[PDB]
């Protein structure tokens, strides 16, 4: 019911917006009536469609059993089996909640073609949401790569000055790396004749073949989180992509890599994952430490936030490769907490400052608290969330991820605690400068945060603190789903 | 109502039976969560004994503390994949 | 901005420009050029197959 | 509510000022954007561009959708995580542990007395808390024997 | 105890100890060196005849310039190919078989020897950069099993019963390790300890 | 039907007077002939009956369910191509009159269709040589149909010389086999498959590789496709590959009986080089047809990997890939022919000269297509994304099915190289999309009355005048939606490819 309704309804929504806005192309040269107020009616229809998608997952959430082991809502549609568990359910809801936020963040800061942008946003959201409910490797890859087509055009049309560089980077870094993941999927379909999740989870392959399959998949996953040294696409893509593209990229697209570990590595390549964990920890720890020190020297506001996202997703990778429930739950909570804080920091840095001054150079901004006090409150509040200050979901995710690493590997997992210091070094260096000293001589006094931008900031802050104070809303759903990923034989 | 664990071992089933392997996987998960429940109850006894005994906690709670330190290494979730995919006797 | 660009976009752009410039010089309408290549390929039939990797190394030398 | 007679007044008055860049009783309905003749739609925009030309950050057109569709959706999400009758695996396991204690000790007068008087809401509050309840024998029996059956599923040893 | 690292290597037939009669490296390199120098030198003097036959035709001259080899390339190419053949066979004899590391070493050295002859007017570091790139390509070629896995392919394994045609059965446990392309339902726990070792959740905590 | 109706059309064309309308109506008669040919062929040939393989004409020909599918595909694609010359592509006489100025255009196509359909059926070396000449000669005559064009004639000279050298190589291979065995029938030669020199058949494949533009013989095809008129380049770049690749598959099916791995290595060497040239070759080019020529070279390398592996998974891969690639090829050239109507007109640096044969010649003539026609621009984006291999488009399943067959046979290197080749070629595929759309916002509010389409008049100023003709618009709509929505019927289509057998049986 879920997948069938989520696809059929959105196709009707896509066709409806095309029919209304393209009925007058034929040398009418008219003035229409939907083109008024920057295509307000067409924007409103797409905004409504995004909210309705959140209602569809809710109807299937009411019947979700947290005390059932296995996939639920098992459905067949387009010759593909679709199912949900505790892990998938939360990631689907996170993906769909950000849909309205992506549209509303670009409500009035596009030069034109609002119908195209709204369709692409709703198209990106559904394809990413469907990626959490597929039940085979090939369906995972189809949805993993289908987002590249709209994302490539979204950046190149609505992007910043270096959009051409950013569009090529996202298309080539992600497509080339995922084709290595396709090689591993083809091998599974050749030797086992199926790519079904449950079917492949029960098969033990030779330790040499598991190594080759792990490397193929990890290449696709490592580029998309991203990890060092294949991370160089992300800062360029984030600084040039539109605000809605940055929100979806920083809120959902990066979380597909962690879900890739949960599906494509842990239950099917269990023996070889234990072998690779020290290598994963070394790569991730250096990803965390290097990205934090590199973030210090950055001079672009939207690139600083982009490098901040890489540091925290290294911690998510460390937690998910811990072989205990504490690390796995911590990595998942950190994924959800990051899914709200990171888009909020892009709205503050690339959606409020950029929409007023159209410059992302750090040297132009200081003392903003004198004439933008409301902006400074949200900037300061989200900065402490971004560094894992307690009472925030980020801390609960970070503390359990660090604890899970220590339990997994006491010696090298202890280096993960540098996230506490290093994240505060670069994040509070930027915030201390935007809110420090006299109001900048290079800026003219203008409006403070508007009602729309207050609304976006409030509804990204609220879930972060609710999860931070009472994470059992999330841990109860994840408890039985996460316990299946642990591999150990104690005697 | 309160569902119950379908006690089913990997050692007594054919994995080609999809529903039987599902039960053995669930059966092993539910027995590990109960041991986590038992460990927390034992830790509850340790905390109450420590608070009440005051300076007598070393002697009064000695066997409770000894039992908690023994159960802690293995009264945690281990997953079903480890025992499903490994035969200890071979 | 250093080694990850050399082993990345900037480095591959220079490699692509060098290779594509070589290949652009090989597309021109000339009877003698295509006849020589056709007759040269007949050596793959004559040569024993163990020599394929030496032909592969020789071809990469000619790219330079 | 196109009201073509009203636009003619609006269009004419802007003509009384030939210079450029030197109404609240107006509204449109959903059926107008699709059924007005091509001539009338042109007139409305020509006024709207010129009316806006003759001009903070409010009435942008999103407030109704987000506060009727989105905020209730998050409230419904908040309600579900609060008041949905869903057991987690850890909450199920504690209930199962108390159930097996009852079954192993049917002949126990003391234990079954506490188990029956131990209400379902305080099952997860066993120990020291504000609730005044008797679980001393219940805790005593759990510390005595092991009520899990994990040893019965691993039939292969070294 | 040794570290337990993953081993991502495609299956290859392993010669039994006492097998692998070595190949004469000098003799094999002699045939490649002499045969290449004869052809390259012979084709050089054949093209000089085409030059003399016509030099007022721009079409012929353009095509001849593409295939023209400099003097240092007419000597360097046979030397690089001869050194490659010698070093590839010499390392293969050392290792009782051909390995990707042996081919990486043989190709990079052969490239660097040739590059230092027909690319004299370039910095030394530039020639080493190409030689490392050339050596990596041939090492990758050997790692992937040359042009085809042959008898080690899954199709070959499936025809020999070493595939997964019959399916799986958990009651059957095998002391010997499964085939490269074979999958099983359950494994001996001793094999897991051999692969992973004890520690972080295997046997002990 | 083809042969009988060709004779009537040959005579009828020479009887009536010469006018553009009459040639256009004669082209429509050619459309009816191919449709009747398809209906008659479908009425008598069925996959279930032809599974065994049926000999015809004293065993000179051998049709099976694998051959039959390609014959129907050839007839279907030829139907779509004739719609281009039988209906208006743009509607403007300065551009469309070219397709109606040659009365022998339809005659040559019917001549070539006969050669295309018979070639996969050849069962004798004598008839193999005869048919491969019949197909080649018609291609030369089609390449030179515009004999008042300097580039068209120059291409036909290049085509004739290179294709005659390949034919001599093909003839020389068959003469060597006849000398060895004294036999001419393929099935008789199969009885001595273990004793004839198998590399005598590699020489036969080498001549076939020249005719499909494989590396190192890729140079002439890249040159010819760029110099020929866009209507000619559309046909000659696709049609020879449908038949020759099918014949190569059948020849490689016989070669695999003896399992000569040395022969497998030489072909793998040609595939490896063609991937390198196909991907790196297109990176620095400015002509769209030169870019598509490298795309053709790259997609042929992908299919030849499936042909080289030559297993049960290879039949499904090759059959599906050839069908979906033909539709993508047809769709792209249909759009390129249409969108010449949006070309700006002068009223200058680099002295760029554009001719009537190829109005769209450079990639940057596709600029602002996202503004001029959004639906067509999206249709072109969907096709280009299919060539890239973006799921769930048809091009994704083509690469997926090719990889399955290649990796199942142990071709680890070629599977990795093609996936690297796919990433490299994505750079120049994306450049088309960058030209189409990336400057939309910085150019949306501009006055463009200098287009070719603006030269057309208007009927009444009260009617609605469609900007693109009915037939060409419906074909682009149909093919684009098939490419986009293949996920709906992919399971049923691949089950059909399971039934196509080439002496599998059991
Ligand atoms: C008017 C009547 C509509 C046709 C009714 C019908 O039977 O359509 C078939 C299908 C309904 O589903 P059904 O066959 O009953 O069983 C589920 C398996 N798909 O319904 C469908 O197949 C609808 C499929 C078209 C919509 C999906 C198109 C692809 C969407 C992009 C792919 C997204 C995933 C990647
Ligand atoms: C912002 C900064 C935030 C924090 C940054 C990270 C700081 C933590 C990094 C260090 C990791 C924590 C150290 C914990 C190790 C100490 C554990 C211990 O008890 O030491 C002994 C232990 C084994 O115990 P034992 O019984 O004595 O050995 C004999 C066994 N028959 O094991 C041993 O024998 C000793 C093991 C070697 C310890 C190496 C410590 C150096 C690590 C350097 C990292 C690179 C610099
Ligand atoms: C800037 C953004 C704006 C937002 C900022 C403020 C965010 C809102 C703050 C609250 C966060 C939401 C978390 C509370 C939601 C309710 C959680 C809950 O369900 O409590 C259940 C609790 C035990 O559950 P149970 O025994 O099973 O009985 C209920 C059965 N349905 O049953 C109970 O006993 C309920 C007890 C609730 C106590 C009030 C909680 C409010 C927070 C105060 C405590 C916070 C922790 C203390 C921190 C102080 C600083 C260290
Ligand atoms: C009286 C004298 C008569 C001379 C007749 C020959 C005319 C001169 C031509 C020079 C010799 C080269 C051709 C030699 C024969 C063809 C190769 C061959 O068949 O192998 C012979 C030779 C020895 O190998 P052998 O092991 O004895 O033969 C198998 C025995 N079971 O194997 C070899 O080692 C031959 C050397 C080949 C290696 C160099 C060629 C590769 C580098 C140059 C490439 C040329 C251009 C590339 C062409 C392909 C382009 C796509
Ligand atoms: C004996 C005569 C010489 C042998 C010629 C062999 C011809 C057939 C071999 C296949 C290559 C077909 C490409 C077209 C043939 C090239 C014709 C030619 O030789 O011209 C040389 C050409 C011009 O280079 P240039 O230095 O500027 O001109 C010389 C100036 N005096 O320089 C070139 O650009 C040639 C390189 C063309 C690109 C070929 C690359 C193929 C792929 C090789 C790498 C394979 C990738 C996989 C690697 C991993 C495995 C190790
Ligand atoms: C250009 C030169 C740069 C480095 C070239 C490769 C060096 C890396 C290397 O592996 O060196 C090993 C090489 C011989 O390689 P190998 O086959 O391993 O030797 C036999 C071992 N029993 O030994 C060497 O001679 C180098
Ligand atoms: C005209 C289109 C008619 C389609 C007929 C397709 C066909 O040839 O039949 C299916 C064929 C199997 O046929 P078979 O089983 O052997 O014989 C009895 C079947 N009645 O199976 C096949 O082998 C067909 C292989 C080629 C399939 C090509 C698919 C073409 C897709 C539609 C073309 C686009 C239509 C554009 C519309 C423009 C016209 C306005
Ligand atoms: C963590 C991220 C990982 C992802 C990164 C993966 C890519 C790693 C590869 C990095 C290597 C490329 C980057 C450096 C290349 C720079 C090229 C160059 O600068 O040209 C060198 C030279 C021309 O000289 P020039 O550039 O003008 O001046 C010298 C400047 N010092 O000309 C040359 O010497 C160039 C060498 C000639 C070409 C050799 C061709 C070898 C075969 C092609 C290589 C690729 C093979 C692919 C095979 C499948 C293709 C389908
Ligand atoms: C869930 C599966 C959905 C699949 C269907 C995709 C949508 C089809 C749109 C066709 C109609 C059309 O081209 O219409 C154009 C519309 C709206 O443009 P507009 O602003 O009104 O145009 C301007 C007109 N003015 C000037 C009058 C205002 O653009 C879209 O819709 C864009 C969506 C597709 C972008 C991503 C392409 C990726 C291709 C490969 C996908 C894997
Ligand atoms: C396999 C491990 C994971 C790697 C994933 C893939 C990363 C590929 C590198 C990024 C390239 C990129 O983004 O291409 C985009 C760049 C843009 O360059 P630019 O910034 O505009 O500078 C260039 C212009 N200048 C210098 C004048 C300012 O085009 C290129 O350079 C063109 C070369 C394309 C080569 C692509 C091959 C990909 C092979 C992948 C497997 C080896
Ligand atoms: C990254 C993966 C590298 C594997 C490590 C390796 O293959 O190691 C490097 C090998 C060593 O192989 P060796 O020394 O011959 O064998 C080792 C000893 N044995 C015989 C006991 C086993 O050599 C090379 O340089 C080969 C280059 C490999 C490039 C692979 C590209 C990535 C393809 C992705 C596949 C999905």
């Amino acid at each position: 019911m879920l997948v069938q309704n989520l696809i059929i309804f959105n196709i009707i929504g896509i066709v409806l917006l095309v029919l209304l806005n393209n009925n007058n192309n034929g040398i009418l040269n008219k003035k229409s009536l939907l083109t008024i107020k920057n295509e307000l009616k067409l924007k409103q229809i797409g905004l409504i469609i995004s909210i309705i998608n959140i209602l569809i997952i809710i109807e299937n959430w009411i019947g979700f059993n947290s005390n059932y082991y296995g996939f639920q809502n098992i459905e067949r549609f387009l010759n593909i089996y679709w199912g949900i568990d505790g892990i998938s359910l939360l990631l689907v809801l996170l993906t769909l909640i950000l849909g309205p936020i992506a549209i509303l963040s670009n409500w009035k800061n596009l030069k034109g073609y609002y119908t195209y942008y709204v369709i692409s946003i709703n198209m990106l959201v559904i394809l990413m949401a469907l990626n959490f409910i597929c039940l085979d490797l090939v369906s995972f890859y189809i949805l993993f790569e289908s987002t590249l087509a709209p994302l490539f055009l979204l950046i190149g049309i609505y992007g910043a000055n270096n959009k051409n560089k950013a569009a090529y980077y996202v298309l080539i870094y992600t497509l080339a790396s995922s084709l290595f993941m396709l090689l591993s999927i083809v091998i599974y379909y050749i030797i086992i004749n199926s790519t079904d999740y449950i079917y492949i989870n029960n098969i033990i392959l030779s330790i040499n073949l598991q190594s080759l399959l792990f490397i193929g998949i990890i290449i696709g996953i490592a580029v998309k989180t991203p990890l060092m040294p294949v991370h160089t696409w992300l800062p360029t893509v984030h600084s040039e992509s539109p605000l809605g593209g940055s929100i979806l990229l920083a809120g959902v697209i990066l979380k597909l890599a962690i879900y890739g570990v949960i599906r494509l590595l842990l239950p099917n390549l269990s023996e070889i994952s234990m072998m690779f964990t020290p290598i994963i920890y070394i790569i991730s720890i250096l990803t965390l430490i290097y990205s934090s020190l590199i973030t210090l020297k950055q001079t672009d506001l939207k690139v600083i936030i982009a490098y901040s996202s890489i540091s925290h997703l290294a911690v998510c990778m460390i937690g998910i490769f811990a072989n205990n429930l504490i690390g796995i739950n911590g990595s998942l909570i950190l994924c959800l907490a990051h899914g709200f804080v990171s888009p909020a920091l892009f709205i503050l840095v690339g959606g409020i400052l950029y929409d007023r001054y159209h410059n992302r150079l750090i040297n132009y901004y200081q003392g903003l608290s004198t004439f933008m006090p409301i902006f400074s409150i949200y900037l300061v509040v989200f900065s402490f969330c971004n560094t894992g200050t307690p009472l925030s979901g980020n801390f609960v995710g970070e503390f359990l991820s660090i604890t899970g690493a220590v339990i997994r590997h006491p010696i090298i997992g202890s280096l993960t605690a540098a996230s506490v210091l290093l994240s505060a070094c670069y994040q509070m260096k930027l915030t201390n400068r935007l809110t420090g000293s006299v109001f900048s001589q290079y800026l003219h006094i203008t409006n403070d945060v508007t009602n729309r931008e207050i609304f976006l900031l409030n509804w990204l802050l609220i879930p972060t603190i609710i999860i931070g104070i009472y994470p059992s809303f999330v841990t109860n759903i994840l408890n039985l789903a996460s316990s299946t990923l642990i591999y150990s034989v104690l005697i | 109502d309160h569902v119950r664990s379908p006690n089913v071992s990997f050692d007594d089933i054919d994995y080609n039976n999809s529903q039987d392997l599902h039960n053995a996987q669930e059966s092993l998960l539910r027995e590990q969560w109960i041991r986590v429940s038992a460990l927390k109850v034992c830790r509850k006894a340790l905390e109450s004994c420590y608070k009440t005994s005051g300076p007598n906690h070393y002697e009064d709670c000695r066997e409770i503390a000894e039992k908690y330190l023994n159960m802690l290494p293995d009264h945690r979730i281990q997953g079903f994949l480890g025992y499903q995919k490994n035969d200890p006797s071979k | 901005r250093g080694i990850l660009q050399l082993f990345g976009p900037l480095g591959l752009w220079k490699l692509s420009t060098f290779i594509s410039s070589k290949l652009n010089k090989l597309v021109f309408l000339n009877i003698g050029f295509i006849l020589e290549i056709i007759v040269l390929s007949w050596l793959l039939i004559v040569f024993k197959v163990s020599l394929l990797k030496y032909i592969l190394l020789l071809i990469i030398f000619i790219i330079l | 509510a196109f009201n073509l007679q009203l636009e003619k007044e609006i269009r004419s008055k802007i003509d009384s000022l030939p210079k450029l860049n030197n109404v609240t009783n107006r509204k449109l309905s959903l059926t107008d954007y699709l059924f007005q003749n091509a001539a009338n739609q042109a007139l409305y925009v020509d006024n709207e561009a010129d009316l806006k030309e003759l001009d903070e950050n409010e009435n942008e057109g999103w407030e109704k959708i987000m506060y009727v569709g989105f905020v209730p959706t998050m409230i419904l999400i908040f309600a579900i995580v609060l008041f949905k009758d869903d057991k987690s695996i850890d909450e199920w396991a504690m209930d199962e542990l108390l159930l097996r204690l009852k079954e192993k000790n049917l002949s126990d007068v003391e234990l079954i007395d506490e188990l029956d008087k131990l209400s379902k809401s305080h099952v997860g509050k066993i120990g020291a808390s504000e609730i005044n309840k008797r679980d001393a024998v219940i805790i005593e029996r759990i510390l005595n024997g092991e009520y899990d059956q994990l040893s019965g599923l691993k039939k292969k040893e070294l | 105890e040794q570290f337990h690292l993953p081993q991502p290597f495609w299956p290859t037939t392993k010669t039994k100890e006492g097998e692998y009669v070595p190949k004469d490296s000098i003799r094999e390199a002699s045939k490649v060196f002499i045969g290449s120098g004869v052809l390259l030198g012979g084709m050089h003097f054949r093209r000089l005849m085409q030059y003399k036959k016509g030099s007022a035709r721009p079409g012929l001259a353009k095509y001849l310039n593409l295939f023209s080899l400099s003097k240092s390339q007419l000597i360097g190419f046979p030397v690089a190919l001869g050194a490659f053949s010698f070093l590839s066979h010499s390392f293969a004899n050392l290792q009782e078989g051909q390995t990707a590391t042996g081919e990486f070493a043989a190709s990079s050295i052969a490239s660097l020897i040739g590059l230092s002859i027909f690319r004299t007017k370039k910095p030394l570091s530039s020639n080493v950069a190409i030689a490392v790139g050339m050596g990596s390509l041939f090492g990758f070629l050997t790692w992937a099993g040359n042009f085809n896995l042959g008898d080690n392919s899954y199709r070959a394994a499936l025809e020999a019963g070493n595939g997964n045609e019959g399916g799986f059965d958990n009651k059957v446990i095998k002391t010997e390790r499964q085939g490269f392309w074979e999958g099983v339902y359950r494994r001996p726990l001793s094999q897991t300890v051999e692969d992973l070792g004890e520690g972080r959740g295997i046997i002990t905590q | 039907m083809l042969f009988t109706s060709l004779l009537l059309i040959i005579v009828y064309g020479s009887l009536v007077n010469k006018s553009h309308l009459l040639t256009k109506l004669i082209n429509r008669l050619g459309l009816i002939i191919i449709i009747y040919t398809l209906l008659i062929h479908l009425n008598i040939n069925t996959l279930e009956n032809l599974s065994i393989g049926i000999n015809m004409f004293n065993n000179l020909l051998l049709i099976n369910s694998f051959n039959n599918t390609i014959i129907e595909l050839i007839l279907i694609i030829c139907i779509l191509y004739v719609l281009l010359i039988s209906f208006n592509i743009t509607g403007l006489s300065i551009i469309d009159n070219l397709n109606y100025s040659k009365r022998t255009f339809i005659v040559i196509v019917l001549f070539n269709i006969i050669g295309l359909t018979l070639l996969p059926l050849v069962n004798d070396i004598m008839i193999l040589f005869i048919i491969i000449e019949l197909q080649s000669y018609s291609l030369y005559l089609l390449t030179a149909i515009f004999n008042e064009s300097h580039n068209s004639t120059k291409s036909a000279l290049y085509y004739f010389i290179v294709g005659s050298i390949a034919s001599f190589i093909i003839l020389d291979a068959t003469v060597s086999i006849y000398d060895d065995l004294g036999l001419t029938n393929i099935q008789y030669i199969l009885m001595y498959i273990d004793k004839l020199e198998i590399f005598d058949l590699l020489c036969l494949l080498f001549g076939l590789f020249i005719k499909i533009g494989l590396a190192p013989f890729y140079s002439y095809s890249i040159t010819i496709y760029s110099l020929s008129p866009t209507i000619i380049t559309n046909y000659i770049s696709l049609m020879p590959k449908l038949s020759i690749l099918t014949l190569i598959y059948i020849i490689m099916h016989y070669i695999n009986i003896v399992n000569n791995t040395d022969l497998n290595y030489v072909i793998s060497f040609l595939i490896l080089i063609s991937m390198f040239i196909g991907s790196f070759g297109g990176l620095n080019v400015i002509r769209i047809k030169t870019l598509l020529a490298y795309s053709s070279l790259l997609n042929v390398s992908y299919m030849l990997l499936a042909i080289l592996s030559n297993s049960n998974e290879s039949i499904i891969a090759y059959i599906y890939y050839i069908i979906q690639y033909s539709l993508t090829h047809i769709n792209i050239f249909s759009i390129i022919l249409v969108i010449s109507i949006y070309l700006p007109i002068m009223n200058n640096m680099l002295n760029v000269m554009i001719t009537k044969y190829s109005p769209i010649e450079y990639i940057n003539q596709l600029k602002n297509l996202f503004i001029n026609n959004i639906f067509i621009a999206i249709a072109l984006c969907i096709s280009i994304f299919s060539l890239i291999g973006i799921p769930p488009l048809t091009g994704f399943y083509g690469k997926y099915l090719v990889l399955i067959s290649g990796l199942n046979n142990g071709y680890v290197l070629l599977s990795i190289v093609l996936i690297i080749a796919s990433s490299i070629s994505t750079v120049y595929y994306a450049t088309i999309l960058k030209v189409l759309s990336f400057d939309t916002l910085s150019f949306k509010d501009i006055i463009s009355n200098n287009l070719i389409i603006n030269t057309s008049p208007e009927n009444n100023n009260n009617e609605i005048k469609p900007e693109i003709s009915n037939v060409i618009s419906y074909v682009i709509s149909s093919l684009t939606l098939i490419i986009l929505l293949i996920i709906i019927q992919y399971e049923n289509i691949v089950k059909g490819a399971y039934l196509v057998l080439l002496y599998n049986w059991v």
